[PDB]
This record gives structure tokens, sequence and C-alpha cells, in this order.
């Protein structure tokens, strides 16, 4: 509930293959940033972690996915 | 990384080297991921029929 | 109101089933329905708005005969019953489409009714929210990865539609996932008849602009300019008439929010130019925010478990694009049959639906055409453009593309030519017509050879045995192709069953009666003539005495088998004219010298007669026919409803019938002669045959009752129900199907009387589906019933939950998804059915959850005068 929906994080395939001198595009006192960020898996893993834990509960599995037979 | 060759050293030119990448052994695949992710080698013995 | 009974405490119940009872009671309460059968069959089934118009009896019936390993092959092999059903009712089971879903998918999209259709299939949801992935993922229970693939809902991905002066297409934002539907209007302003201008989107403010000349001008260059100011497209040289050319260009809101004109300037090497133009507007409209095509695409891809990638390929390769309808669904159902029946790729299944090989690549997938012909890229591509008339005959040569075609089909050149003739028997010349139609058909003949255990040369031998010889694939309809394949599905499967090669069947089914004058047959003529030297036509009955001579002379047969062998040949006529045993004798004691090959032409006719006699004995032995069975098949075919006025034909289907009858007889065993005599006459009934066949008497009786009560392709007359093979075979099929299902034939009629594309349009009521579910379920073992129950409970809770959330849940409860429903009702619905519980245990769990949420202040306002209590 607290996490809410995981975000949709589309990936870009656009790349200009710029030359190294042109690439030395810097900030001093068709994207602004030539290079792009990655997903940040550590945060995305919270949905993955909870999904597995909830899945295991729903499928009557233990913490590691092993079966269990509780009374 | 999966090959046979003679060594490139100065005293290994007559040594026959064989090598295998662990990536191609498919060891991890043997057990489900849920059993744990840290899978490390403890001991290796060599048999040469 | 739950009682604290002992049973509520210690009877183990599957979970979910309790969640379903809760939802069913709340759902029943709303709309005040009498019971849960109305909830499941009348309410859920007709509710297109929500994740699904769930049909419980449909899923019950469907799953119950998927638990039955044949996958309806049990009926396909038993046509007396399968023919009572529209093939759609069989197809609707393997392809899991409920009749309501079918009816929804079969409706066409009319743009003028998009709002009316929207409000039929959707609740009162403004498209503004419906269209966004945040809503779609909840409405259709889809992942975002899946939502991202539902793009291009237009007539194309490439060259799109234009009508009534415009184009209606979706455009998707690459970061947001936001989809808007735009209309591009093109109104010509000048020379529409000299050159065309075609503007299509490819992204927001990104358009694919094509063009086509009608009138050729020898332009030094073409310049397409927006408002005749800013060049959008520049083509050097002089582009052609009726040829489409294009470029990807940028038009921002200043370029497209107002009507603007795209001018086509054909600039000559001189200072002059020719000019054509149209007024364009690109505008976002709520009026087009429907995409009901998406609703259908999603539901179809889910029902059939198909990727939307291949699904678009399947429907667009067979019919008019930008829509879903009955014809494309028929192709999907057929595609699924082949893919479910054979271990083949969906594209293969599509070709077997009389589809072309697709030259279009998409979604990082190389085209079918290139995968088949250019993977072996032998010093250049093969193109299928009509000019590469490569000689594919046997005795011929060609360039690397001949080698490519040989490799594409992986066959010899004589085989490729035979295959080419199978595609088109009139294409006897030294060439491929070089198009997709014939290549697709060459591919079909090869595919049929591979799915069936056949060679290429066997395709012709088999088509002759089947009765489909000289059939052109270049001229075969899809209905005809499917029919052909189905005949192979019952005939090649027959050969596989009987361990016969195609040639073996072919010779068994041959009526060629090759004639010659050699000892292999002449010795048989001399043996019979000499045996009959002390014989004449009016002294003794030739069909009595010749029979023991041929019995000894030919393939070790008895004299009764030999009698029938003579009658078969007399009726079949192994000669240029009629040829009978009497003629055979008349041509041996007249224009004949024993040991002589030559006299008159009747010397070849008597040879043909002997081979014909031998051919039936070959069949007798290969088919396992009993002596009396043979006597009746051949001399008394009338009670089979067969050739009747003649001995049975050499058609493979007749031989299949003969063999199946023979096994019926082999089973009758020791009582076979009593039954066969009674069969020749009308002395047969229920119990009597059941005893001989080791069947239950009532099982056989009820099969008779249904065999006669239902109309049949093999019509059954109660008078001869047990004394005619057409009728008996029909009865046995009702026995065999009921026995496999353990339902006692009245119980299989329950499955039969269900359909989709009923030709009489007698859409079955839920009660019919429910009655079938009941009887079919009753035939399951507990080892099967348990998985049925688990399956249905899981499907059912999903259906009840989506209904509840949209229609029952009160607004005060902030329930948006299944997870919230859980928290609100204090009971889960996403749990597997495998988890067992009790009623007391769930009541405890629900209350404990309620309390935990109150104590942790998940719920907003608990009563502190209660919270502080020591408990």
């Amino acid at each position: 509930h607290l996490l809410g929906d995981k975000p949709y994080l589309p990936l870009s395939t656009t790349w200009s293959d710029p030359r190294l001198d042109r690439a030395a595009d810097i900030t001093t006192q068709t994207l602004t940033d030539l290079f792009l960020p990655q997903i940040n898996e550590v945060m995305m893993n919270y949905w993955q972690t909870l999904a597995q834990r909830v899945y295991n509960l729903r499928h009557n599995l233990s913490i590691d996915g092993q079966p269990l037979y509780l009374p | 990384n999966n090959n046979l060759a003679f060594g490139a050293g100065t005293d290994t030119k007559t040594s026959l080297q064989a090598s295998v990448s662990f990536a191609d052994l498919k060891i991890r695949e043997d057990y489900p991921a849920s059993l744990g992710k840290i899978r490390r080698i403890k001991q290796i013995s060599v048999t040469l029929p | 109101s739950m009682a604290l009974s002992q049973q509520n405490m210690d009877i183990e119940l599957s979970t979910l089933s309790l969640s379903n009872e809760l939802l069913l009671e709340s759902i029943k309460t709303e709309s005040k329905l009498e019971n849960y059968t109305k909830v499941m069959e009348m309410l859920s089934t007709f509710r297109p708005s929500g994740a699904t118009p769930y049909h419980d009896a449909y899923e019950n019936v469907r799953e119950v005969i998927q638990l039955q390993d044949p996958g309806l092959e049990q009926l396909n092999a038993s046509p007396a019953i399968a023919g009572l059903m529209h093939q759609a009712s069989l197809l609707g089971i393997n392809a899991s489409i409920s009749p309501e879903l079918f009816n929804i998918l079969t409706e066409e999209i009319t743009e003028g009714n998009a709002e009316e259709l929207y409000k039929k299939n959707f609740g009162n949801i403004e498209p503004a929210s419906l269209a966004m992935p945040e809503y779609l993922k909840r409405y259709y229970n889809l992942s975002d990865e899946e939502l991202s693939q539902f793009i291009g809902k237009a007539s194309n991905f490439g060259q799109q539609e234009y009508s009534n002066n415009q184009l209606i297409t979706p455009v998707v934002n690459s970061s947001d996932g936001t989809v808007k539907v735009y209309r591009i209007t093109r109104e010509y302003t000048t020379n529409a008849y000299q050159m065309d201008v075609e503007l299509f989107p490819f992204g927001g403010e990104n358009y694919r602009l094509d063009y086509k000349f009608k009138n050729f001008y020898n332009a030094s260059y073409l310049s397409i300019k927006l408002n005749d100011k800013r060049e959008l497209v520049r083509t050097e040289g002089a582009p052609q008439v009726n040829i489409e050319y294009s470029a990807n260009i940028t038009l921002n809101t200043a370029d497209i929010s107002q009507p603007f004109e795209i001018g086509l300037t054909r600039v000559l090497p001189s200072g002059s130019w020719a000019y054509a133009a149209a007024k364009f507007t690109v505008e976002e409209y709520n009026q087009y925010s429907f995409l009901l095509k998406l609703n259908k695409a999603i539901r179809l891809s889910r029902a059939t478990e198909l990727s939307p990638t291949i699904l678009e390929g399947i429907v667009r390769s067979v019919n008019l694009q930008l829509d879903i309808n009955t014809d494309v669904l028929g192709k999907v159902f057929l595609t699924k049959y082949y893919m479910q029946r054979y271990a083949i790729h969906a594209e293969t299944a599509l070709i077997l639906c009389n589809a072309p090989i697709s030259q279009r690549s998409y979604d990082n997938q190389p085209s079918q055409f290139d995968r088949l012909f250019n993977t072996p890229l032998l010093n250049g591509q093969y193109f299928s453009t009509g000019d590469e008339e490569i000689d594919l005959n046997s005795g011929s040569t060609g360039d690397w593309r001949k080698t490519i075609l040989k490799r594409a089909f992986n066959i010899d050149d004589v085989s490729l030519f035979r295959l080419l003739k199978i595609t088109d028997h009139d294409n006897k010349d030294g060439k491929i017509k070089n198009n997709l139609k014939n290549l697709s058909n060459l591919y079909i003949g090869k595919l049929l050879a591979d799915i069936h255990q056949l060679t290429i040369d066997e395709l012709d031998l088999l088509l002759i045995a089947v009765g489909e010889g000289k059939t052109n694939l270049s001229a075969i309809s899809d209905k005809q192709l499917a029919t052909l394949i189905r005949k192979l599905n019952t005939i090649t499967s027959w050969l596989h069953t009987q361990k016969w090669s195609v040639f073996q069947l072919f010779i068994m089914t041959s009526t060629s009666y090759n004639k010659t004058l050699t000892p292999e047959i002449k010795n048989l003529l001399d043996t019979v003539y000499h045996g009959l030297q002390g014989f004449d036509k009016d002294k003794a009955d030739l069909l009595h005495v010749m029979a023991p001579y041929i019995a000894a002379t030919l393939q070790l047969s008895s004299e009764n088998v030999a009698h029938s062998v003579l009658l078969w040949a007399d009726k079949l006529q192994p000669g240029d004219g009629a040829m009978t045993a009497e003629k055979f004798w008349d041509w041996l004691n007249t224009k004949y010298t024993p040991g002589s090959s030559e006299a008159v032409e009747t010397q070849e006719h008597i040879v043909q007669y002997c081979q014909a006699l031998a051919q039936l004995e070959m069949v007798y032995h290969s088919t396992g026919i009993n002596e009396n069975a043979f006597r009746l098949f051949v001399t008394k075919p009338e009670m089979f409803g067969a050739a009747t006025g003649a001995a049975p034909a050499h058609d493979a289907l007749s031989l299949i019938m003969l063999t199946r009858f023979a096994d019926w007889v082999n089973a009758l065993g020791e009582k076979a002669s009593s039954v066969l005599a009674a069969f020749e006459a009308n002395s047969l009934t229920a119990e009597q045959l059941a005893d001989a066949m080791n069947l239950d008497a009532n099982l056989l009786l009820q099969a008779s009752i249904q065999a006669q009560n239902h109309q049949h392709l093999p019509p059954v007359t109660p008078e001869n129900a047990f004394s005619c093979w057409t009728s008996i075979n029909t009865i046995l099929q009702w026995v065999n199907v009921a026995q496999q299902l353990n339902v006692a034939p009245q119980g299989v009629s329950a499955l039969v009387g269900l359909d989709y594309i009923e030709s009489m349009k007698e859409t079955p009521t839920y009660a019919q589906w429910e009655n079938a579910a009941g009887v079919l379920t009753a035939g399951l073992n507990s080892q099967q019933a348990n998985t049925l129950h688990a399956f249905l409970d899981e499907s059912r809770s999903a259906a009840l939950s989506t209904y509840y959330i949209r229609q029952v849940a009160k607004a005060a409860a902030a329930i948006k998804s299944r997870d919230d429903l859980y928290q609100y009702l204090l009971i889960d619905n996403q749990v597997s059915a495998a988890i067992k519980t009790t009623r007391i245990a769930e009541a405890i769990a629900s209350i404990q959850l309620y309390v935990n949420r109150a104590l942790e202040n998940v719920e907003e306002n608990a009563n502190s005068g209660v919270i502080s209590r020591q408990f």
C-alpha cells in the first residue's frame, strides 16, 4: 500500500553516436544530458520482494519457496 | 574462454593449456533460485581418465 | 450468523470456495437474484463491463473435456457425432471463448456507433481515464509490458487507411505511455489528379509523409513544403507515377494545430515547376478516444493465449485490417486448432489456414519469407516479385535462387516439381510463377508431408487413395484446405494406426487394373482354366466352382472369401468394358490357348480380372476381415448403406469402414456369425449386440436411442438401428463417446447441443450449458474432480471479484483492486485453491485481521473505549 504502484519505466533506444569531442558537452557557471540513468534496481526490488513474499503466502510456500504443511 | 592452446609464456610454450568458462558450465541452473543466490565453490578435485 | 457447529470446525474446505460464497451472497443481494445460478449464469455471463463476461457453465464444460486427453479428437475421429456440431462448438472449446465473448468479438466496429458500442462494453467510464495505462492495467488485469504492445490499432503499422478525406490513429508518448487519437484530415486544394500527399503520425509531432505521382514530371528534384515555406521532404531526381515514396518529418503544433497546406512542388531542370496540394489538419479528438478494437484485441489475445504480435499477423494476413470479425475469428480458431493439434509454430498454423508467407518483418522478428528463403542467403535474396521465373522442374537448372527454393522446401528437384504440380497441376512448365501464393502452397504441401508421416511422392498416392487426386492448392479455398487436412487427419492417422504405407493403401485403393500378358498372372489363368477344364457355363455355377480354384490359385483364401472376391470384381469391372467371372470363363474356353499370352484382346482383360481378384484378397488380409463379414461387405453391401447396388468402392474411406467393421466383427467373435446373419436380415437388437461386443446392454440401448433421436449425416432409422452398419456404426460412436466421458449417451447429447456459430442460430441457453456441466462433471474420477474444482474456484473468484468491485462495492469503501477487496472483506481471493481451511478458521482469520488493522491504525477511527480494553 505504501509503495503504491510500481512506476512504468520505459527504456530509450535513441542514441546519436556523437564524436568524443562533441560529447564533451559540459555545464559551467536530443536530450540535455547526453547519457541516461538506469532503473535503480534497489528500489524496484521492493516490489519484486513483496511480490514474491505475497506470492509465497498465496501459494502456501515458506520464506524460501519451500512447501509446508501446517495444520 | 573455451579452448585448447599452447601457453604464451616464455617457459610455457610447450605446455598444453585447456580452459573452460564457468559461465558455460550452467551450474547455477541445477537448483531453483529461491534456494539462495550465493553459490560458491568450496573444493575442486581433478579426475583424468 | 455462522453456527459454531462441529462441522464448521473440522470439515476441511478448499479456500477460495468460501470467498466465492461471500461474494456470491453479496452479489446475489444486489439486484435481488433468486440464487447463485442466476448470479453465475445470468448476471456474470452477460456482463462485458469489467475484466470479464465470465461464464461458469462454459468453463466447467470446457475444462471437463480438457481433462479428457483427446482434446476433442475423440469426436473428430467419430464424425457421426462431431458432424452434429458446428465445428465452431468444437473450436470454441479448444480456443477458450465463451459464447458471450464470442458474440462480443464478432461485432464489427462502426465509427458512428463508437460511443454506443463503448457504452455497451464499458461502464460509465470516461475514455479519459480508461485510455491511460494506470486504468487499463486494472481494468484488464494486464502488466505494463503487455500494455506497451497494444499499439498501432489502425489498418497498418506501415501504410495506413484513408477514407472520407481522413485518417484516425493512436499516437503514444514515449515517456508517459499516454495515448491520444488523432485525426488527420486531407482536403485537396489544387492538382489532386497530378500528385498525392499522404500524412501519417509515427510519434507526437512526428509524421510519415508519403507521396505518389499521377502525372510524371521530369523534376530535377521534388520539394514538399509546409505552407509552401518550410521544406519537409526533399527527393533528388524525378520520382514516379503510381510509386509510393516517403520520409519521416517533424511538424510541431505551429505546423499542425491550424489548417495548413502541404504543397508538392515538382521542380524541373528549367526554372518552371508543376504543383499539387492539400489542406491538412492534425487534431486530437475525444471523438476518437474509443479504440474498441483494443478491447477486442485484448480479450481475444487473452482467450487464446496469444501474443498480440502474432495475433495481428494472424488476422491481418487473412482479411481486412482495422477490425475484428467472424472471418478473422474463424481463422484464429482454425489456427489454434492446428497449433493445438500439431507441434507447430503459430505461423505454420496460419499457412495451413490458406494464408500467405509473410514478407513483413516486425517487433525485432525477421519475416517468415526471409526466414524460409533468405536465411540460406545464397549470394543474394529471393524476392517473390513475378520476374524470377526459376525453373523448378526435375530435369532442369537455374541460379542460386533455384538452390534457395530447393533448400526452403528441403526436397529434391523431382519432388519440388511434384510439389509444384500439387500446388498447380496445370503448371507443367519449367517455372515458378515467383509469388507468395504458390510458395505458400509449396510450403503447405511440405508441411502436410511433415505433420503426417508422408513423403512428397506419397502426397499424390494418398490424394488418389483419399479421392482428392489432382487438387490444386493454387485454387483451394480455405474451407477446402481445412477439409482436405481433416481428411488427412482421419486417413493418414488411419495409416499410422494400421501401420500401412501410403503406397500400401494406394495399391489397396487402386482401380487401375494394370494389364499385361506375363506369367505372373498368365499362370493363374492357366491354373483356373485347367481346374475348370471339366467345366462349362451352363453345367455348373462358375461363382461356386471358380471360387475354390481362385482360393487355391491366389492368396491362400477360403472358398467363401473367394466367392466374394469374384463378386467384387464383377461389380468393380477390372477391364476396359465390363469384366466378370462369366466373361473370364467365356474368354478362356474360346479365344484362349493355355500357356499362350496372345489370342485376342480379351487375354489382357482376363489378366486384369485375376489381378482384381488378388487385390481384394490383399485388402482382406491387410484389413483383418472375417469370412462372413466379407461375405456381407461384398455380396450383400446393402445392409451397410454402402455401394449397395455394387460391391464397396476402392476409396480409402470404404476401406477404413471395412476395417472398422471387421474389428467390430472380431470383437463379436464367437457370436459373429449369428450377428452377421441377423445383420443381413433384421433379427438384431439391443443387449444382443452388446453381449457379443462385451458392452453394457443399456449403454448400447441408449446409444441407439440417441443415434435415432438426433438427426444424422448417417441417418438412423429405428427399424434398422441394429441391422444396418450405417446405423450400428453411429450407435457405436454414441457408445464410445459416452464411455470415454462416462455419461451414458443422453449425457453426451448435452455436449452436442451447444454451439456458437449454430447454422440454425439456436444459441443455447445457460441451462443447456449447465446441464452439460453437471453430467460431464459426474463422469470424472476424484483425481480429476479435484483439479476441476481447483480450477473453477480460481477462475470464479477472479470473475466475482471484478464484478463486485465495479458493481457491488460501496463507494465508502475505497476499493480499487483485488488487494483492497481483500482488506475490506477480510478474506483473500488470490490464494491458490490448494490451501485448505475450515469455516471457524476463516472466521478467526478475518477477525484477527480486522483487529490488527484497527490496532495499527490502518483503519482511521476505531473506538478508543474498545481499543483500551485489556483484551
